[PDB]
């Protein structure tokens, strides 16, 4: 009953990001996948989009430029491949963590594992987009 | 565990420690704990106490417990068991 659950290889370049990377997640189309993360995940095979999601947050945990902007609690989360918690004001009910979003929707032929088609969003911003 | 007065301070510290260390079998489990934490403390900052401390706030498990303890004391709320 899904497309996100079909295996595929990660592609795409991502974009340079700074300390406000995750601040960008609650705005516009969301924040890009960092070029630094894209370099690490390119050409790796993933069994589902969720496995890709886990890999993104594990790479964030391992990247000093990205992880330095998460507090000790959020560091513990990303170390486990969990998505980090957003600020309270960007949460919506039980959706409390950053969500990966497909800029061109998969339901519309958008690429599942092309990082240039992926954005990091807060729950509030993601819901508003859709 | 229906309210924070059901917790001794030491029990509450265990909850907070679990959350801070992401010491769960799934993200779903962790999110549920965080929700429970917010329901217990009744603090306006919610999960920000754990993940987005205000400048100067101690976001270690003991620091978070103290903040909660002091806030509840200062704002007319019941405290920990014992
Ligand atoms: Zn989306």
């Amino acid at each position: 009953e899904s497309k996100r659950n079909k295996p595929g290889k990660a592609t795409g370049k991502g974009k340079p990001v700074g300390d406000k990377w995750l601040d960008d997640a609650g705005k516009d189309s969301g924040a890009p996948i960092p070029d630094r993360i894209a370099d690490k995940l390119r050409d790796k095979e993933f069994k589902s989009f969720d496995d890709f999601r886990k890999a993104v947050w594990e790479e964030v945990s391992k990247d000093p430029e990205l992880s330095k902007n998460l507090n000790p609690s959020n560091k513990s989360s990303v170390s486990k491949g969990y998505s980090p918690f957003t600020p309270k004001n960007q949460q919506v009910g039980g959706r409390k963590v950053y969500e990966l979003h497909h800029d061109k929707p998969i339901s519309q032929g958008g690429e599942v594992y092309d990082m240039d088609n992926i954005r990091v969003t807060t729950p509030k911003r993601h819901i508003d987009i859709h | 565990k229906h309210s924070i007065s059901d917790y001794t301070e030491a029990e509450f510290l265990q909850l907070v420690t679990t959350i801070c260390n992401a010491d769960t079998s799934s993200e779903e489990e962790l999110v549920k704990l965080v929700t429970h934490f917010e329901e217990m403390t009744e603090h306006p900052s919610g999960s920000d106490l754990i993940f987005y401390p205000k400048e100067g706030d101690d976001d270690s498990p003991s620091g978070i417990v103290n903040t909660v303890k002091q806030w509840r004391a200062a704002n007319g709320k019941s405290g920990f068991k014992q």
